[PDB]
């Protein structure tokens, strides 16, 4: 498999993440009937790559999804064991994954635990039976780690939204819009100030979410965010990772939205699973970080396009971040299945499991 | 002698504060002065103003005579006649007192405008110019609601929240101790003062700096209405640097102009570095 070409100019802070671009794919050096990488494997690092699948528990689900039919269809060779034989194999998969597109915090936890699991299959096991259970540990593992992960985190957000309330949200999380919809079912009467920021504009995604469901919902970018905060009385904000050191991983404009509503007291909510829960840390968002196209910043204001042609001034960067880090004195309540905890207790759900 | 019947009989105008009396009983005693050299005058309304801090230990008595003082220097450095002089000074001091009487109603006329409707403002004692302020905004058909502090010493706050009650303004009394806690529930927060202070601060009852902080933690807005002859210039480092015959459980204390956003005097809307900059032009 040929690595991924670099395209653009990067920053010289990034200089050490690759930048990629969404036009050109690595399917163009690879055989139509896939042999060295599983079909499936194929079609889900091309999905990835042209953006179809742009979420945090939609992308583990696919890969959960696409390891069980690689799993479904692989044989374990003569004179070899599965345990050995399974995680060796699964690893260039993985690597073609991660060329395609930098993995999430979700999909690490799950190739970790899947890995685990491979590697605890006894020798005795038939190999029918092993495929089974592994299909089954890892329906069990969606079903406990985000079906029923998120109606605990529902219904424990569903006391701290009061009748009369003003929620701000910002971009596309399905937690997020989940726990709004049931509180308005149950029965809480608020509205929802929606923030979006360019060039994804995936906010739109929870806007139009709401309207069907019925809640009132506003709809603002992210430099207006100081005017209507004055009149915002909590602020939900989703989570792609829990660092180690209590630190919160998420999209880009979570960590200003989180230092702009501490300015104006308004108390800052983050929702996240006990599986997205990462063992590392971080400190800013240049250590590790995402580049994406740089061509997503072009915007047509007008007649023409300001940055039609960038690549011919020499001393042009333009700059796609994806994520960023906020610190733990910017958050005040996170909401997990297990209850209410504040932001310094991520290593010990770490830790107890 | 006389002269304290005399200041304290002119505090029978519930509305005259205790400075504007101390000025009036020294132009008075000025006017009835039968001296024929400036020392001697200056020498005896200095005495006359020990006399009447010593009666009332107000900051606002020792600022009122420390402006008098400046003003006689001031009237003197002209003429230098002592009866042309004289006659200048009694014309400057009516003047001077008649623009100073009225100062009170141009600080609420400025200043009522900061307050929106349906916002929530927090006093913490009784003070009249905070009352004619929120009279001037209730009379421009402006809803808002006010908490005041009961600045357990003396029970100003119950008394300041019976004067608002005639207003029709829902007021709502609050503990000293709760200043904190009904923070949160403030849109702005506005004090008087009894004297700034050179760089910018105030000095005010006892509960009023642990208020401002409280309010800095919470970035909500802290103004300050006081009236120009109340600048002095003092210079207090700590709680401690206040002079003991102001405090005197004390009864006065000092807030740092970090923690002040605007102050509205007489002069207009200013801010805590404007006072500095007044004191050293007058050269008090």
């Amino acid at each position: 498999v040929p690595t991924r070409k670099d395209y653009g100019s990067k920053v010289s802070l990034f200089s050490h993440l690759p930048q990629y671009s969404r036009q050109n794919s690595l399917t163009q050096f690879m055989s139509i009937p896939s042999s060295v990488i599983h079909p499936a494997m194929v079609r889900l690092g091309l999905q990835y790559s042209q953006g179809l699948v742009s979420g945090s528990n939609a992308r583990c689900i696919a890969l959960l999804r696409a390891l069980q039919q690689v799993i479904q269809d692989y044989t374990t060779p003569p004179n070899e064991e599965l345990s050995r034989d399974l995680v060796n194999k699964l690893k260039p998969y993985m690597s073609f994954l991660t060329q395609c597109r930098p993995l999430s915090a979700s999909m690490h936890n799950a190739i970790k635990f899947l890995n685990k699991e491979i590697t605890s299959v006894g020798s005795s096991k038939r190999e029918e039976e092993a495929k089974s259970e592994l299909r089954a540990a890892i329906d069990r593992y969606v079903q406990e780690k985000i079906v029923l992960a998120a109606q605990a985190i529902s219904r424990f957000a569903y006391q701290k939204i009061s009748n009369g309330d003003v929620i701000l949200v910002y971009g596309c999380s399905s937690l997020v819009s989940r726990i709004l919809q049931e509180a308005w079912t149950e029965g809480r009467r608020f509205r929802v100030v929606v923030v979006d920021s360019r060039p994804w504009l995936e906010g739109r995604h929870t806007l139009r979410s709401l309207v069907h469901a019925g809640v009132p919902a506003s709809y603002l970018l992210i430099p207006a965010a100081s005017y209507v905060l004055p009149e915002v009385s909590k602020v939900l904000l989703g989570a792609h990772a829990l660092l180690a050191n209590g630190s919160v991983m998420s999209r880009v404009g979570t960590a200003q939205l989180a230092l702009v509503a501490r300015a104006h007291n308004v108390p800052v909510l983050v929702c996240c699973e006990t599986y997205k829960f990462c063992e590392r840390v971080q400190t800013d968002a240049f250590v590790s970080n995402e580049l994406d196209d740089p061509d997503d910043l072009q915007c047509k204001r007008g007649e023409h396009v300001a940055l039609a042609n960038w690549q011919n001034h020499a001393s042009l960067r333009l700059l796609n971040l994806v994520y960023d880090v906020t610190p733990p004195e910017l958050v005040d309540l996170v909401i997990t299945e297990l209850g209410m905890i504040p932001c310094s207790s991520v290593p010990v759900v770490l830790r107890v499991k | 002698e006389l002269i304290e019947y005399f200041k304290s009989q002119m505090k029978e105008d519930p509305d005259m504060a205790s400075a504007v009396a101390a000025i009036r009983t020294l132009l008075e005693f000025l006017k009835r002065d039968k001296g024929e050299t400036i020392q001697g005058l200056r020498a005896n309304l200095t005495s006359a103003i020990e006399t009447l801090c010593g009666v009332d230990s107000s900051v606002a008595v020792s600022s009122g005579g420390e402006l008098f003082l400046r003003f006689i220097s001031l009237a003197s450095l002209e003429y230098s006649d002592y009866s042309k002089c004289k006659k200048i000074m009694i014309e400057r001091g009516e003047l001077f007192l008649r623009r100073i009487s009225l100062s009170r109603n141009k600080i609420a006329d400025l200043c009522h405008t900061f307050i929106k409707d349906g916002a929530t403002i927090l006093t913490h004692a009784y003070s009249r110019v905070v009352l004619r302020v929120l009279e001037a905004a209730v009379a421009a058909k402006k809803r808002f609601s006010v908490y005041v502090t009961e600045s357990q010493p003396d029970l100003s706050g119950k008394k300041m929240a019976k004067a608002l009650c005639h207003l029709n303004v829902p007021v709502t009394v609050v503990l000293d101790a709760a200043v904190g806690y009904i923070m949160e529930k403030a849109d702005l927060v506005i004090v008087g003062a009894e004297g700034v202070v050179e760089n910018g601060g105030i000095i005010n009852k006892i509960g009023t700096n642990q208020m401002a902080v409280c309010a800095k933690a919470q970035n909500k807005p802290f103004y300050v209405v006081a009236e120009s002859f109340k600048f002095v210039r003092l210079f207090p480092l700590n709680q401690q640097d206040v002079p003991d015959k102001f405090k005197y459980h004390p009864w006065v204390d000092y807030t740092a102009p970090s923690l002040i956003t605007l102050l509205f005097t007489d002069l207009g809307v200013l801010t805590p570095s404007a006072v500095s900059d007044e004191l050293i032009k007058l050269y008090l």
